[PDB]
């Protein structure tokens, strides 16, 4: 309700207008970037001002059921002119709150909660100082998945975290990943943020490698501590230890009804046509199918054809 | 891109690409988008015509997996010739006329040819150009796209409406997968027709006249000065022309000798002054001694309860004057802040700020109105004596001996501790207490030196300077000066050395200044250097008695005024000065470990727990002195201390033409005969960066001492 009536004005205005029908989807990141390039007005003397006034910090307007307005001391937690509240009001909450249960923390943060069993079972060796060369070359600081390249890892995140928003590719495929269902089944009621899982599977899933000059060892585990090892004249040692098929007939028509949503597909039929919105905006008629359509040797079976 | 080429089609449509390309007689590097229209053409064209057979009874059906017509013909992936032939043959076998140009695939059940367009554009306007090169013949058209869109002649789509669906599929998805990468609008806009261009970019205009400037003089024209550099060999250029070069011009090394340098020569006039914003050296405390521990209050409370400790007040007067000003203004300036202060208790209310009454001697001290007017230069065209600005040549001073006085007692130790820093996890690895003890060794070292004092004492002026300045901005605020510390026995204590006066403060930009005037309190009599004090007024205003040795004695006390102001930039500076502690820490760092490296061991013990090293730091009339591992730290200290407080140009030209001599000295010493291309003018430099500050000088005399010894 909000958003539409936003939108509704935006057109009312000429310079506007031009915008929102001059742009395509395409573009749209080209021009999120002309926003500002001036803000740097000493940051810490401004935080060290505001953390001195009260209430410096806000919040949503359902904090005041939850929380109340004094303490046993007497002191006042929040006011009103979003709304105003104080750092005592995070020391109450840490102090007295409603809990939940976090069984899903260790599955959405593993990526960091295995360095630390790294770095726990481990154990050291002497130290020795010498002087030493360092050469360069390839390292991997993120090892990624094995049997999974970078093309189906946005895949993947695509389809656990934004499951209505997949297009074209993923969705005329005859398959399934077998991680996506695994990912699936355990994420089931995570109320996180999209965002957050959304990182936190990329930084998990993909590989990125980087140039180091390391003289040590080369495998991810001995990158992580590479400013514990190394130093300008000495070396420590130390050991770790431890989706059916669908295709395109074109454009939407008005001869059969109104678009639907990607996850109503589920009901469909055996074989009759409706128009659906896939990815970030297009609408197109789709329809189930009859055949395989594989990827075998019948694509070079064609050379029967050529060199008589 | 090849890569994306490679990529995404199999290699049976990528070979036919280049035998394509071999006979056109083109380039895969230079040329890629052509490369992918053949592709995309080739591969639409056996899509079209797959997985369909006719029976014998003339019905058309689908299958998969005996000899029967596969009902079309391909003709793209063979050369021109038997491309030819095939169609003449055909043609003659079932009477059909040449058409003109090559059809594409060739229909048995309908007898017709077919031509299969790919486009980039939309499909409406490619129709008419295909309908006007081809007419008056029988040759259907069919004309794809790659949003999904299609249009053949007479609306006769001769095919079932699977196969249609999986061409389109298969265009929207290529066309989504490379522009997720970058490369759909280089593609898009390369389509001028029927052809394909990768680029354009020509200078056609104003540009050409400008580039026709922009040459060598024997040279008219842009383009016969690039068939020049295209036409280049060398033959003796360079020989040549250094043949028939002059012999002046050369490089000649003399050698640095042992007799070769020669001491720097410093300035001479009259003397120089003092310009610290606080005074270091002469200077006392009024303590509160200790404060409940459970007491944190305003600045202005703690003064107040400072200055009730005290007896021995007098009637104030002058014992040397400013030389320049009017010092009956800063008498009654004393006078009026010691009355405010008493005058609080006339008040229903107790305030949390103090602000001054706007009174005859502080507007004239705060200077309010020695304010010029501006106006524009019109109307003041015709006056007289108007001067550019204050382009005056600076003075020169010579060297006194009270800064290195003030540098000596700053090296020293005190009875307080002035800094306690917090802790940190545990060590596990041998390399985390090797660099424990380090740094144990050297705080416990440098704790009471008396540089963390002064450290101390400008960042908490700083800092309350600069609130003042941010919060009122109108009026004449009065400011202490404190600092805290810990007792020899644990006790906590409150110090007051003073009081600043604000004037007004509007600064809108980092270089606008605010000015003020300063009180502080000492027992050090000016009459016996008066050239020191020169921008000073000093009162005496009381007797202190001293509980030193036996009995008691009393010694007057005094006060020292100045007028200042500083800047919005410098209090920032001011408020940053534990670097100076990180660089000292840094500096004995660097040298551990560069001894560490030749005799390959841990060397800090050697260091630190050793008591039979000394070094020298110190001159005296017989020689070269000796000192411990603290002395060398405190002097380092010291060092940055007194860098930070000093800053000007000057130091940073001294000190980068000293680094040169000095490696240059070193060469000679370590036997590796070294020499010069033009010693005069690194000394003259030396010289022009050496015009009047005082710690400028006093490093400059520092050199002439090493040198004097280094040699000989």
């Amino acid at each position: 309700m909000e958003r539409i009536k936003e939108l509704r004005n935006l057109m009312s205005q000429s310079r506007t207008r031009e915008i929102l029908t001059k742009t395509t989807v395409d573009h749209m990141a080209i021009i999120k970037k002309y926003t500002s390039g001036r803000q740097e007005k000493n940051p810490s003397l401004r935080m060290k001002w505001m953390m001195a006034m009260k209430y410096p910090i806000t919040a949503d307007k359902r904090i005041t059921e939850m929380v109340p307005e004094r303490n046993e001391q007497g002191q006042t937690l929040w006011s009103k002119m979003r709304v105003m509240v104080s750092p005592l009001a995070v020391t109450w909450w840490n102090r007295n709150g409603p809990m939940t249960s976090t069984v899903h923390y260790p599955k959405v943060y593993k990526t960091y909660f295995e360095k630390v069993e790294r770095l726990k079972h481990g154990t050291f060796g002497p130290v020795h100082f010498r002087n030493q060369v360092k050469i360069r070359r390839r390292v991997d600081i993120n090892p990624g998945h094995a049997d999974l390249s970078a093309k189906e890892a946005q895949d993947v995140i695509m389809e656990v975290v934004f499951p209505n928003e997949v297009g074209a590719r993923i969705l005329t495929s005859e398959s399934q990943l077998t991680i996506t269902k695994e990912k699936k089944e355990e994420l089931q009621d995570c109320k996180i943020s999209p965002l957050m899982v959304a990182y936190m599977l990329e930084r998990e899933l993909v590989r990125k490698t980087r140039f180091l000059p390391v003289a040590g060892g080369t495998s991810s585990v001995y990158i992580e501590v590479l400013h514990l090892t190394q130093g300008t004249c000495w070396e420590q040692m130390y050991t770790p230890g431890g989706r059916r098929g669908f295709l395109i007939l074109g454009k939407e028509d008005r001869r059969y009804g109104p678009a639907l949503s990607i996850n109503e597909l589920s009901n469909l039929a055996k074989g009759e046509k409706a128009n659906v919105l896939i990815g970030q905006g297009d609408v197109v008629l789709v329809m189930k199918r009859k055949r395989d359509s594989s990827i075998l040797t019948d694509s070079q079976t064609a050379t029967k054809r050529i060199r008589m | 891109m090849e890569d994306f080429v490679r990529q995404c089609f199999n290699p049976m449509i990528v070979e036919l690409a280049e035998k394509a390309m071999k006979e056109y007689g083109e380039d895969l590097k230079i040329e890629t988008n052509k490369f992918a229209a053949i592709c995309t053409h080739l591969e639409v064209c056996f899509m079209y015509s797959d997985f369909h057979f006719i029976n014998e009874q003339g019905e058309s059906i689908v299958v998969e997996l005996a000899l029967l017509k596969h009902r079309f013909e391909i003709i793209e992936g063979r050369d021109r010739t038997m491309a030819w032939t095939v169609v003449n043959s055909i043609c003659n076998t079932t009477g059909a006329e040449k058409p003109k140009f090559l059809p594409d695939l060739y229909d048995y059940k309908e007898n017709r040819f077919i031509e299969i367009g790919v486009t980039r554009r939309e499909v409406h306007i490619y129709y008419l150009e295909k309908a006007n090169k081809i007419k008056s013949e029988n040759t259907h058209i069919h004309i794809f796209s790659f949003t999904g869109e299609e249009m053949a002649t007479k609306a006769d789509y001769t095919l079932d409406e699977e196969s249609r669906a999986r061409i389109k599929t298969r265009l929207f998805t290529i066309r989504q997968e490379m522009a997720n990468r970058g490369l759909w609008d280089s593609f898009r806009q390369s389509e001028r027709g029927e052809e394909t261009i990768e680029e354009r970019f020509e200078i056609t205009g104003t540009m050409r006249r400008l580039a026709d400037q922009s040459l060598p003089p024997n040279f008219s024209c842009l383009e016969n000065f690039r068939a020049y550099v295209d036409g280049f060999e060398p033959n003796g250029y360079i020989e040549g022309k250094l043949s028939q070069m002059s012999k002046e011009v050369n490089a000649k090394i003399e050698p640095f000798l042992k007799t070769t340098p020669r001491p720097i020569r410093l300035p001479d006039g009259p003397p120089c002054f003092q310009r610290s914003k606080f005074l270091l050296m002469d200077a006392l405390k009024l303590s509160i001694e200790d404060p409940s521990h459970e007491g944190e209050g305003i600045p202005l409370y703690d003064a107040i309860k400072c200055m009730r400790t005290f007896f021995g007040w007098k009637e104030p007067y002058i014992v040397k004057p400013h030389e320049k000003g009017i010092n009956p203004n800063y008498l009654l300036s004393w006078k009026q802040v010691l009355a405010e202060l008493q005058d609080i208790e006339n008040e229903e209310k107790i305030p949390r700020t103090k602000n001054m009454k706007k009174t005859s001697q502080l507007k004239w001290a705060l200077g309010e109105n020695m304010a010029p007017e501006k106006v524009d230069f019109d109307n003041c065209r015709d006056v007289s004596d108007l001067k550019q600005y204050d382009s005056d040549e600076p003075e020169l001073r010579s060297l006194s001996s009270w800064i290195q006085n003030e540098f000596n007692k700053a090296c020293e130790l005190t009875d307080s501790t002035w800094i306690e820093l917090d802790e940190i996890g545990e060590d596990v690895a041998p390399i985390e207490y090797i660099a424990s003890m380090r740094r144990n060794y050297f705080t416990a070292e440098v704790s009471h030196c008396r540089a963390t004092e002064y450290i101390m004492k400008g960042v908490y002026i700083n800092t309350a300077l600069l609130n003042a300045s941010c919060a009122a901005m109108d009026d004449f605020q009065l400011i202490p000066m404190i600092s805290k510390c810990r007792t020899k026995e644990g006790r906590r204590k409150t110090n007051l050395y003073g009081f600043i006066i604000k004037g007004r403060s509007h600064l809108r930009n980092d270089t606008d200044v605010v000015n003020f005037v300063s009180m502080e309190f000492s027992l050090t009599d000016p009459r016996l250097e008066p050239h020191k004090w020169e921008k000073y007024c000093v009162l005496e205003i009381g007797d202190m008695l001293l509980r030193s040795a036996i009995g008691q004695m009393s010694r007057p006390m005094f006060l020292y005024v100045r007028t200042n102001g500083t800047s919005k930039i410098k209090m920032k500076w001011g408020m940053e000065m534990r670097r100076c502690l990180l660089q000292s820490l840094q500096q004995i760092e660097s040298m551990i470990e560069a001894e560490s490296s030749v005799k390959e061991k841990d060397m800090t013990k050697e260091f630190f727990e050793n008591k039979s090293e000394t070094w020298p730091i110190g001159e005296s009339p017989k020689g070269v002195e000796d000192g411990s591992i603290g002395k060398v730290c405190r002097t380092l200290l010291a060092k940055s201390v007194f860098n930070s407080l000093y800053a000007s140009p000057q130091l940073e030209g001294f000190s980068a033409e000293s680094r040169k001599l000095l490696l240059v000295v070193q060469a000679l010493r370590d036997n590796l005969e070294p020499g010069t291309f033009d010693l005069e003018g690194l000394y003259e430099a030396i010289e022009e960066c050496l015009i009047n500050d005082p710690w400028v000088l006093l490093n400059a005399s520092w050199f002439n001492s090493f040198l004097t010894h280094a040699l000989r």
